[PDB]
């Protein structure tokens, strides 16, 4: 099969910039290629066919070129409506292959994350489980590592990890880490933490609590 | 009558080009009219002949015309793990041409084309291709609806149906006045013979180059069939337009079948889907009713009457003997819902082989009696056997039965003089529609002007 | 009494003779002034007119060619006779009219041509196979009809251009079987093969090296071939005097006239020979297919007998296109050829069975009627041709020639001719208008009003310029 | 104009099988090529096959040989995909597409069918009040949701009223059942001075369970 590598993965740009996302081809494909917008949330759109030709209703501020293996699309003054996920796709040979993608992402000043942690609650902790939860919100850029010390040592197994996409107010990503631990295991210490790291601080931001005290 | 014999224009093309084959009026947007002639012969980029079409603005003197360019490249495509071949070697390009507003349509009915996957293909075959231009613009599109990416064996398991590998679509053409292209393909449905009809702006729009198979969703063709009837029937062979259901929203369509039903030949009226209206039936096998077929209202009711050529009509003579002659049959349209009925009036050649019926063409009002008229052609016609046009005049009863005036051809033996003929447009702005006829043997065109009724 | 011949009241010996084929003039210079010279003969002898002073022409016909009916048509390099008389002379005075008699012999052990022409499109596989003997087969039947045979072969499929043929890929331009489990010849149009022949071993031979070739469309291109096998006369090898039976064999359709289009040719046919000495039909891919009106010329110029012999699915297709070029027979070809022998030797049969009487160059002011008699004695007025005929059969014709008036030229010659046959009846005829005496007039002769007049015949005639 | 509508979100069990269509609207379903295309969050776009619903031909990926079957009704304008021995990967969305013009393009595209393998019962989430521990001008609570199947859930504070600086997550996949989670924040004025309650409701077993967040 041909393979599509579609790059950049991400890209975070600003309202009016020019924008190139590119696509090489593991062998020549004569523009046998389309250009596809997937709106968050929603379907794809055809932008582009046999690598220059604007599907009906484009807006002209797009555009693809190349030949042989490499291939681009264009966005020249981005718009609101133009942050979204790209996808490359080959038609020169059956089957079909696809890129691997392109999301568009919006950019801002970088922001630390408002880290919170919360014990398990009375209820849970009565029916014989223990959920500590820690969140980590409103922080830019969007890459970020989230550990669990147990009494001082991390912890690995039982964690679960959930990411909001950018917001529309502010531009800026949240995370929820969740450590499940049986009641019993969840005794037999004392410290909880979760530390975060982000690129605004060398230092880890830490937040923690101590079972029994409070 | 008054079309002026002793001052004719002449336009000429390439020696062996065809130069007259087909030919049109065309009026760019201004209302500026000028002439499109078909050269299908016409010696392409690698000295081998592809045909081409020429625009002749027109001057009293004639002279030489420039080219309508069109691309004569041949074209690969290597997509969907296929290899897609157009083939323009003798594909004919400008063996028809025809204008609607500012756009002309010329159609190369040989054009081949064929469909590789590994070691299996479609097989080469004539599918024939139309180009279309804007000349004012330089716009440029193509329309070739036979054109497909089946391989062999699956007609073969599929009995050669929906076959359209040998439509040589664009054989005949025609455009009604909202604009919609139709194509006679006579080969198409394996020799049965199809139509296809699409907006001419749908055309342009979803044209891209370099695409070879692509969607005109508007697109509407006709059907196969298992009737027996319709075998190698040519069913395209020529095509027209006209009113002829009562109702002015519909365009009918009038499809030419020369050999319909074991070579007995016919003339079909349709709706617009293609459904049958009426027949009309050849008189003599082998005789080619329908090689020709005009629509024009002759006797002044608002009606459209058809005229149907059959050039190899063998007419009955002394001691039960047959003369080749070729014969014209008028049918007037009733009053109404109503069938058209046997023919109104029969005329008949008179010159041995001279095919007199080859092409018929309207002429509007040439003497402006307010009565419509029409030209015959006779191309091997005449007493020298060099070619004829037959003026005959409409009246309320349908047609006069005497010509009011013949041209004979000022070309040499062979021109085929009137094998293509064009009238009802008023070229010079003098108030009276004039005549066009080809004469592809000898590479030119000549131009009648009408004059004032003497 | 007076008669038309005086009440008419003539001026010249000419003006007589033009009033009634029964008036008579008497150039007498002794005949009383009150006595007409312009009466009937009897009248004017009655009234002492010298015998040798009657002009009085009589209507005749004598024969001057009358060699008898052959009673074979075997030896000879063609002495045969089979129309009798061959020549006449006929004789007629205004508005006059004469009859004369026809007889025309359908000779028996006649020579016969047979070429064989045949479809060679790919369901004609078997067929091929079942004549590999028909040559000697077809000898030994004719054999007891005619001591003179020969038979040649031809074939044809159709026009070797797309889309006829199939163009892709390569190896199907040399083997249009390919995609079958087969081999078969690339695509031809028209190849003459055997030249007619009296040897009929060369045709079973040439006949079992033959093959099969495949296109694409169902009609095939034997209207071409019919065409070429019928005016390469040399090629072919027919024969001044014989019978000529084209043998057409297909099981399809066939294309016509204007066809040619959809293979891009557009030049119609001009009816002349273009196959040389590769004997193929080298037009085949640059003119049009050939119209019925023009094959019927051409097999009519060169009396060829085209026979349809065809399968049941097309048999009234062809029974169609006989009745548009007369003279053609059409017989029901089973699906392999297998009964295509007793199919030509009932061909030949309907073929000799009519006798048709044809004029030529009639002088516009003659007509002629006619009287047959066929089958016994039996005498059909207004009737020019017999049927129903065995070879060896004898039929004749009662024909009258009638004369409108006096035309300008005193002497012409027509024919009158069987259709098919080589021989024919020349009637030479001279219009007796004139009188003797004319040839001795006196011009400005002093009987005459004082040399003003011309004196001929025993009157007095008004001179040039008056 | 054209309009791909393809079926509802399906549910179904590991092993079973199930049918997807796709139904041409403003078009004659049988004028393109008809394909499918397989979409997950990791593995990204796949392409399945393709059919010509004129004839009903077909070419599938060799990968998803077996599992896809596609067919087509031009009388009902529809073209299905089937799948079968369906699988916890199997679980994706499905997009039927079409060319506009290209032949061979895939340009137009029907909104999508979710597909969700589960042996998963039908069970109610159990809601958790999340109140901080035993200091700023900022407070931040928090509502977990454990434990429910199938999705989804919604989410609210105070029943809506409560909306500008709340953060739900989009849910988890945890051992067969769901989990997800949401984050709210004000002023320390306000809490505990407001009562602040967390409501879900699980349309799936129709149950509305609301938490009210109590200090420490
Ligand atoms: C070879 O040539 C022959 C002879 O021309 C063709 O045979 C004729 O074919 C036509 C068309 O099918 C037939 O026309 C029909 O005539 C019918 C009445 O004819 C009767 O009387 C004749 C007397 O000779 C009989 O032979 C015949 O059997 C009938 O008993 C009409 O009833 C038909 O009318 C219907 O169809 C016409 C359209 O064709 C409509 O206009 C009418 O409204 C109605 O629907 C019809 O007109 C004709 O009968 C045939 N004649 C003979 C002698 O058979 C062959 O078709 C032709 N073959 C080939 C392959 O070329
Ligand atoms: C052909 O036969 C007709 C009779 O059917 C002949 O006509 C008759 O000829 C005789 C001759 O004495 C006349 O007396 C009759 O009056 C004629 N009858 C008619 C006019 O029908 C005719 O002579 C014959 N013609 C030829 C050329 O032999
Ligand atoms: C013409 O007819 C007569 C009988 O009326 C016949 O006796 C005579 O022989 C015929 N003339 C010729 C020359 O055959
Ligand atoms: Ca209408
Ligand atoms: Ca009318
Ligand atoms: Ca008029
Ligand atoms: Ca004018
Ligand atoms: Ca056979
Ligand atoms: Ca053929
Ligand atoms: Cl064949
Ligand atoms: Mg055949």
């Amino acid at each position: 099969d041909i393979l599509m590598t579609q790059s950049p993965s991400s890209m975070s740009v600003s309202l009016g910039d020019t924008v190139s996302i590119t696509c090489h081809a593991s062998q020549g494909i004569s523009s046998n290629i389309g250009w596809l917008q997937q709106k968050p949330g929603k379907s794809f759109m055809g932008l582009i066919y046999y690598g220059t030709n604007l599907v009906d209703g484009v807006p002209s501020r797009f555009s693809g070129s190349g030949s042989g293996a490499d291939y681009s699309l264009t966005i020249s003054s981005l718009d609101s409506e133009d942050f979204a996920d790209y996808y490359c796709v080959q038609y020169a040979q059956l089957p079909y292959t696809f890129g691997g993608g392109t999301k568009l992402e919006i950019k801002r000043a970088d922001a630390a994350p408002t880290v919170s942690i919360f014990p398990p609650s009375s209820e849970q902790l009565t029916s014989g489980g223990a959920s500590v939860v820690c969140f980590l919100n409103n922080f830019y850029p969007k890459d970020i590592n989230v550990k669990w010390k147990i009494d001082g040592s991390e912890r690995q197994n039982g964690v679960l990890n959930s990411w909001t996409d950018q917001d529309s107010k502010d531009s800026t990503y949240s995370m929820s880490s969740t450590l499940t631990l049986t009641k019993d295991e969840y005794e037999r210490h004392n410290s909880y933490t979760c530390e975060a790291t982000h690129k605004t601080s060398t230092s880890p931001i830490v937040k923690s609590f101590n079972r029994n005290e409070c | 009558l008054n079309l002026d014999p002793v001052q004719l224009t002449f336009y000429a093309g390439p020696n062996g080009s065809q130069f007259g084959f087909s030919l049109d009026f065309h009026k760019d947007s201004h209302g500026r009219v000028a002439i499109v002639v078909g050269a299908p012969r016409t010696l392409g980029p690698s000295q081998e002949e592809t045909g081409g079409v020429f625009l002749c603005p027109w001057r009293a003197e004639g002279g030489q015309c420039p080219s309508l360019l069109f691309d004569l490249r041949d074209e690969t495509r290597n997509v969907g793990s296929q290899t897609l071949q157009t083939f323009k070697a003798r594909q004919g390009l400008g063996a028809s041409v025809v204008s609607w507003s500012d756009v002309i349509v010329a159609c190369a009915p040989w054009q081949h084309w064929n469909v590789l996957e590994k070691t299996e293909e479609a097989e080469k075959t004539p599918v024939g291709s139309c180009f279309l231009a804007q000349p004012e613009s330089g716009r440029r599109a193509e329309y070739s609806p036979c054109r497909g990416n089946t391989l062999s064996r699956i007609y073969v398991e599929n009995d050669f149906s929906w076959d359209k590998r040998y439509c040589e679509a664009g054989f005949s053409s025609v455009v009604t006045q909202a604009g919609e292209l139709v194509l006679g393909a006579p080969g198409g449905y394996y020799f049965l013979g199809l139509l296809a009809q699409a907006p001419v702006a749908d055309i342009f729009s979803s044209y891209r180059p370099g695409i070879l198979l692509w969607h005109v969703s508007s697109q509407s063709l006709s059907f196969d069939s298992s009737n027996p009837e319709y075998f190698d029937g040519y069913w395209g062979y020529s095509v027209a337009v006209g009113e002829f259901d009562g109702d002015l929203n519909t365009t009918e369509y009038v499809v030419g079948a020369p050999t319909w039903s074991w070579t007995l030949g016919a003339v079909e009226i349709l709706d617009s889907y293609y459904q049958r209206l009426h027949r009309l039936r050849g008189e003599q096998m082998a005789s080619y009713f329908g090689h020709s077929v005009a629509v024009t209202d002759v006797n002044g009711d608002g009606r459209h009457d058809l005229l149907v050529g059959a050039p190899l009509y063998m007419e009955s003579r002394a001691d039960r003997k047959l003369a080749e002659v070729g014969r014209v049959y008028l049918f007037l349209q009733p009053r109404g819902p109503h069938a058209l009925g046997a023919p109104s009036l029969l005329l008949t050649g008179t010159q041995l082989y001279g095919r007199f019926g080859s092409a018929i063409a309207p002429l509007g009002d040439l003497d402006r009696d307010g009565y419509n008229d029409i030209a015959v052609a006779a191309p091997y016609g005449g007493p020298s056997g060099r070619g004829q046009v037959l003026v005959f005049l409409g009246q309320s009863e349908g047609l006069r039965s005497r010509p009011s005036q013949v041209l004979d051809s000022p070309f040499p033996t062979g021109s085929a003089f009137g094998f293509s003929l064009r009238g009802a447009v008023d070229i010079d702005d003098n108030g009276y529609p004039d005549l066009i006829v080809g004469a592809y043997g000898a590479n030119q065109v000549a131009v009648y002007r009408a004059q004032p009724v003497v | 009494g007076p008669n038309i011949c005086t009440t008419r009241g003539v001026s010249s010996c000419q003006q007589c003779l033009a009033v009634s084929p029964m008036c008579a003039w008497c150039s007498d210079e002794a005949l009383p002034l009150g006595s007409p010279r312009c009466d009937l003969k009897e009248n004017l002898l009655k009234d002492n007119c010298a015998p040798e002073s009657i002009e009085f022409p009589v209507s005749e016909a004598r024969v001057l060619e009358d060699r008898p009916l052959s009673d074979k048509g075997s030896g000879d390099s063609s002495q045969v006779t089979q129309v009798s008389p061959q020549r006449i002379a006929l004789r007629l005075r205004p508005d006059d009219s004469k009859n004369f008699s026809i007889q025309v012999r359908q000779v028996e052990d006649y020579p016969v041509d047979i070429y064989y022409l045949m479809d060679l499109s790919y369901s004609m596989k078997d067929d091929l196979w079942s004549i590999q003997n028909l040559g000697t087969k077809l000898a030994t039947q004719m054999r007891k009809l005619t001591s003179n045979l020969r038979i040649g072969f031809g074939a044809f499929v159709d026009k070797p251009v797309s889309p006829y043929m199939y163009i892709s890929p390569p190896e199907a331009l040399e083997n249009p079987c390919y995609d079958m489990k087969t081999t078969c010849l690339p695509m031809f149009g028209y190849k003459h093969v055997l030249t007619l022949t009296d040897q009929v071993t060369r045709f079973n031979e040439e006949v079992k090296k033959q093959s099969v070739s495949r296109n694409r469309d169902a009609p095939e291109g034997g209207f071409d071939a019919i065409m070429q096998a019928t005016v390469c006369d040399e090629k072919i090898g027919w024969r001044n005097d014989a019978s000529h039976l084209l043998v057409f064999t297909t099981d399809a359709k066939t294309h016509i006239a204007l066809d040619g289009r959809l293979a891009g040719i557009v030049q119609p046919n001009d009816g002349q020979c273009h196959v040389g000495s590769d004997n193929h039909y080298s037009a085949s891919t640059t003119m049009d297919y050939p119209s019925l009106g023009l094959m019927t010329e051409k097999l009519s110029q060169k009396n060829i007998n085209l026979i349809f012999a065809v399968t049941e699915n097309v048999v009234n297709l062809y029974q169609n296109y006989s009745e548009l070029i007369p003279g053609t027979t059409v017989g029901v070809l089973s699906m392999d050829s297998s009964n295509v022998l007793q199919l030509i030797v009932d061909a030949y049969g309907k073929i000799r069975s009519k006798v048709e009487l044809e004029v030529r160059d009639l002088p516009e002011e003659l007509s002629l009627s006619f009287n047959a008699t066929c089958l016994n004695n039996e005498v059909i007025p207004g009737l020019k041709s017999c049927m129903g005929l065995k070879i060896g059969d004898t039929v004749s014709f009662s024909i009258e020639a009638k004369v409108r008036g006096c035309p300008q030229e005193k002497e012409k010659s027509f024919t009158i001719k069987p259709v098919g046959f080589k021989d024919s009846l020349i009637v030479q005829v001279t219009f007796d208008c004139d009188c003797a005496c004319q040839a001795q007039a006196e011009p400005n002769s002093h009987r005459c009003n004082n040399g003003n007049g011309t004196f001929e015949c025993g009157v007095c005639r008004c001179g040039p310029g008056w | 104009e054209v309009q791909l509508q393809q079926s509802g979100a399906e549910l179904v069990k590991p092993g079973a099988s199930v049918k997807l269509s796709c139904t041409a609207s403003g078009f004659n379903i049988k004028d393109t090529y008809v394909h499918w295309v397989k979409q997950r969050p990791e593995q990204g776009l796949e392409w399945i096959g393709r059919i010509d619903p004129a004839n009903g031909y077909t070419k599938y990926d060799p990968k998803f040989q077996g599992k896809a079957t596609i067919t087509a009704d031009t009388s009902s304008n529809t073209a299905y995909l089937q799948l079968s021995s369906l699988t916890s990967e199997d679980t994706a969305v499905y997009y039927c597409v079409r060319p506009l013009y290209d032949y061979y393009a895939m340009d137009y595209w029907g909104q999508g069918t979710s597909v969700t393998v589960s042996s998963a019962k039908t069970t109610a989430p159990s809601v958790y009040p999340l109140a901080p521990v035993c200091t700023g001008s900022s407070v931040t609570l928090g509502c977990l949701v454990k434990g429910y199947f199938p999705e989804p859930v919604t989410l609210t504070w105070n029943s809506g009223s409560l909306s500008s600086g709340v953060h739900t997550f989009p849910a988890v996949l945890q051992s067969d059942l769901y989990t997800l989670s949401s984050s709210v924040t004000v002023t320390s004025s306000t809490w505990p001075s407001q009562s602040i309650t967390c409501n879900v409701a699980h349309p799936a077993s129709s149950t509305k369970v609301d938490k009210k967040i109590e200090p420490r």
